[PDB]
């Protein structure tokens, strides 16, 4: 009940501008300043700067002096971040964070993930994966789903709507031909497969795709 | 981060083993390696080491106590 | 700017054992006025936003387990963790806030070692609605193998090559501390039905002999 809620992942093409919000909740937004922190895929954390919430004044860190602005809307108790004319290298997650007196950040947003690229939004296709029953039987069985040929980032994956958690391994997408590939893995005793039903859930906000896939024995 | 990487095996007294990597130029890296060993030295005591693969790997043995 | 150096850049330790991370600042962060070093450590797990563990160099923030400690003053700091557990799988950052721009260390990755383990592989032929569309992906799974390195290749037997053999890896498992990858063998259908046997080759520390898993052009 005490939080910063940040806007959904953005897909831009080079040149475009993007504007991301961060909405306070559960605190007097005015009592603290807001800062911003990004992080490119696979890297470390870079401080971008801050804005004083009780005068609107935004101090930027020399790396983002330029195309970055920091505004406000106190009355909706929201901060925003604008980045002008995108570029590849702006590909990253951007964070909002509340600064305290004691000199640390307490409450982080989840980050909004900016994907800078020309590639075209596309949906997955999903394919199930099943144990063929051509050479072995083990106690335990490994069902899989596979999520092929889509852009941009994210696709979520679930097993039994969330219920199958405990022996999954969903894989990082892997870009290729301006397209991504995931896949998922699950391990259920066999005492349960036939039997119980196992279906995986995939979604691709960008393509408005939701799709369920039951995995049907061989 | 990786400009060179110095892999190190940390080897303490009762043979537990940790393993560490180092970031950077061959020389700031080799040094953070030794400076890390020293920090550990403080509790785990004095060490020795032998360098392998062009100094681009290092095993550092602590003497215990 | 105050330049933050962290060491090491990654570390691998076993459960119960003491881990120590160091952070050195290019100049002091001791604040004359306050009597407090403006030094903070954060943890960050795959997929998440960072969260503070320690601030004022040595104050532990409410709810972080006491196994977490820090110390130092000036320019030398450390972060110690007395029992590492798989949950402690992450990247740790120090951050100074003595004089802006606020700056972070490039981060120490903490990974667990555990007892070696063989993978658990599993082969999957392609799949109707996909066959139907034109392609033929084939797939293999080497989940739950400990040392992280591993390789892989595809063979319709006397054939062993690649193109479009894309693999993927996951971060260290938060439960069991192991590692896993998917291997995902793109062809075409007209070709998949024109070739042979279809096998999986799984090279690990834990076997002289590979782990091999090959499939039904007999059920399929």
């Amino acid at each position: 009940q005490i939080q910063l809620v940040q806007s959904g992942p953005e897909l831009k093409k080079p040149g475009e501008t993007v504007k991301i919000s961060c909405k306070a909740s559960g605190y007097t937004f005015t009592d603290f300043s807001m800062h911003w922190v990004n992080q490119a895929p696979g890297k470390g954390l870079n401080w971008m700067g801050w804005v004083n919430t009780e005068t609107g004044e935004p101090t930027y860190a020399d790396d983002f002096k330029g195309r970055f602005a920091f505004s406000l809307e106190t009355s909706a108790s929201t901060a925003y971040l604008q980045i002008n004319s995108l570029k590849n290298e702006d590909t990253a997650t951007y964070f909002c964070a509340r600064f305290l007196l004691r000199q640390y950040f307490d409450v982080w947003g989840a980050g909004t993930t900016v994907t800078v690229s020309s590639a075209k939004t596309t949906p997955p296709s999903v394919y199930p994966l099943a144990p063929g029953s051509a050479a072995q039987t083990n106690s335990m069985v490994t069902l899989g789903c596979l999520v092929k040929g889509y852009f941009p980032e994210p696709v979520t994956v679930t097993w039994n709507s969330g219920s199958l958690s405990s022996g999954v391994h969903t894989f990082p997408a892997v870009l290729q031909s301006d397209l991504y590939t995931l896949s998922s893995s699950v391990t259920v005793p066999s005492s349960t497969w036939p039997s119980e039903t196992v279906t995986c859930n995939v979604a691709h906000p960008a393509s408005s795709t939701k799709v369920d896939k039951k995995i049907v024995p061989r | 981060k990786e400009e060179v990487t110095i892999k190190v095996n940390l080897i303490f007294a009762d043979g537990k083993i940790q393993t560490a990597e180092f970031k950077g130029t061959f020389e700031e890296a080799t040094a953070e390696a030794y400076r890390y060993a020293d920090l550990l030295a403080k509790v785990n005591g004095e060490y020795t080491w032998d360098l392998e693969d062009g100094g681009n790997h290092m095993n550092i043995k602590f003497a215990g106590k | 700017d105050i330049v933050m150096s962290q060491s090491p850049s990654s570390l691998a330790v076993s459960a119960g054992e003491k881990v120590t991370m160091s952070c050195k600042s290019s100049q002091s962060l001791l604040n004359s006025r306050t009597r407090k070093n403006y030094l903070a450590w954060y943890q960050q797990k795959p997929g998440q936003s960072p969260k503070v563990l320690i601030y004022w160099a040595s104050t532990r923030e409410s709810g972080v387990p006491d196994r977490f400690t820090g110390r130092g003053s000036g320019t030398d700091f450390t972060l110690t963790i007395s029992s590492v557990q798989a949950e402690d799988q992450a990247v740790y950052y120090c951050k100074q806030a003595y004089i802006p721009p606020l700056t972070f260390g490039a981060g120490t990755k903490l990974e667990l070692k555990r007892a070696d383990a063989a993978p658990t592989v599993s082969i999957f032929p392609p799949s109707s609605e996909q066959l139907t569309s034109g392609g033929a992906s084939v797939v293999c799974f080497l989940n739950n193998f400990y040392p992280k390195d591993i390789n892989v290749k595809w063979k319709i037997d006397g054939s062993e090559r690649q193109n479009g053999v894309l693999n993927s890896w996951t971060d260290q498992d938060s439960k069991d501390s192991t590692y896993s990858m998917s291997s995902t063998l793109t062809l075409t259908k007209d070709e998949y039905e024109r070739h042979n046997s279809y096998t999986c080759e799984a090279t690990h520390k834990t076997s002289t002999s590979p782990i091999v898993k090959s499939f039904n052009r007999n059920e399929c």
